[PDB]
């Protein structure tokens, strides 16, 4: 009619007010110039910009929409809400309140109020994500390969010598070790202060499909009760 | 406080400067007697001049608006041209939504239906989920 004979930055503006979804599925279909221009940088450049995003863009506009942790309930607010292989070594598991029963608060982000204690045992718990029903398609993880991040704390108490572990994995469909990151054991610092370890997956390869969260924790002392490791507010992220 | 802006079709109008410096194109050509708008004809001319008047302060769409350009196809894109070309930067946005509303939620056969587009396409049609 009109429209389509109507400068190219317009035609944006129109464009950019709708729903990715359907800027991707529908009018791509439309007409050749649309879909031409669906795949324009300047296209999602925009819808980015448009909603601060910033800091392939179409990707990066979808992931800065997807990024959230994808760890379910990282800190124990529903008990042992979703983990799982979860193994009880000694006295098993126990969620307490900030700060630490003999142990210090925590810092960077204080919407934490708890954290889970480990027994005389190691104390493992595990977590595995389908990337895709987060909603990361196959083309894009082999493609794009974006990166994924694990964070996860840890302390000791003060009063007596811990032991943190971590482990996560990247894997195929018919779960196969794509990549690996553990730590091995490590000595829960004396002081009881909180550390903060991260890993970040890259050029990782094609093919995952899914996260495996594990870490665990026990004392050295060897005491009933739970003086091994604390753990809390474990989180993953696809990073755009 | 009066501006003469004059429309493509000869027409000439009067506006006070109050609801006209909307515009910004035209607010900022006043520091810096018709003006002469020969890319807009005054049927539009006079449509924007009235969505001006209504709105001589300042999704969803209020209300009046909304049913302002309750319109034909061609007015509305005038609108979102001149709109745009006199930097009346608010009616632009709200004239831009209602023809995406359009498009919102329809497939491709029916977008290019209302729109009267015609069918570009060749072969197939690229097909990927998300």
């Amino acid at each position: 009619e009109y429209l389509a004979e109507l400068p190219e930055p317009l035609l944006l503006r129109v464009l950019a007010e709708l729903p990715a979804t359907e800027l991707v599925q529908a009018c791509r279909l439309v007409c050749l110039r649309w879909k031409e221009l669906v795949d324009g940088a300047p296209l999602w450049l925009l819808k980015c910009q448009q909603e601060g995003l910033v800091p392939h863009w179409q990707q990066f506009y979808f992931l800065s929409k997807r990024r959230r942790n994808l760890l379910r309930n990282p800190c124990g607010e529903e008990d042992l809400e979703g983990w799982s292989d979860v193994e009880h070594g000694g006295d098993g598991w126990k969620v307490e309140e900030l700060p630490g029963d003999n142990g210090v608060e925590f810092t960077q982000d204080d919407s934490v109020k708890k954290y889970f204690a480990s027994s005389f045992e190691w104390c493992r718990k595990a977590q595995v994500i389908d990337l895709q029903a987060e909603g990361y398609w196959e083309e894009l993880l082999d493609t794009t390969q974006p990166a994924i991040v694990v964070k996860d704390w840890y302390s000791g108490r003060t009063d007596a010598g811990s032991l943190y572990e971590l482990t996560v994995r990247l894997l195929s469909e018919n779960e196969d070790v794509l990549a690996e990151f553990a730590t091995g054991q490590v000595a829960v610092p004396e002081d009881g202060s909180w550390m903060e370890i991260s890993h970040t997956f890259i050029d990782y390869g094609p093919g995952v499909r899914f996260v495996r969260f594990e870490h665990g924790g026990q004392d050295s002392v060897y005491w009933k009760g739970w003086f091994g490791a604390r753990v809390t507010n474990s989180s993953v992220w696809v990073e755009p | 406080p009066s501006i003469k802006l004059q429309s493509s079709d000869g027409e000439i109008f009067e506006v006070d400067v109050e609801i006209a410096k909307q515009s910004v194109t035209i607010k900022t050509m006043l520091e810096d007697d018709p003006v002469p708008l020969p890319n807009v004809n005054a049927a539009i001319l006079k449509k924007v001049i009235q969505w001006c008047t209504h709105h001589k302060d300042d999704d969803d769409i209020p209300v009046w608006d909304q049913e302002f350009l309750k319109v034909d196809q061609g007015t509305l894109f005038e609108l979102i041209l001149a709109a745009n070309y006199l930097d009346i930067k608010g009616l632009l946005d709200v004239t831009c939504k209602t023809v995406a509303n359009m498009i919102k939620g329809k497939t491709p056969e029916e977008i290019r239906k209302t729109f009267n587009i015609k069918n570009d396409f060749t072969e197939e049609e690229e097909a990927q989920v998300r």
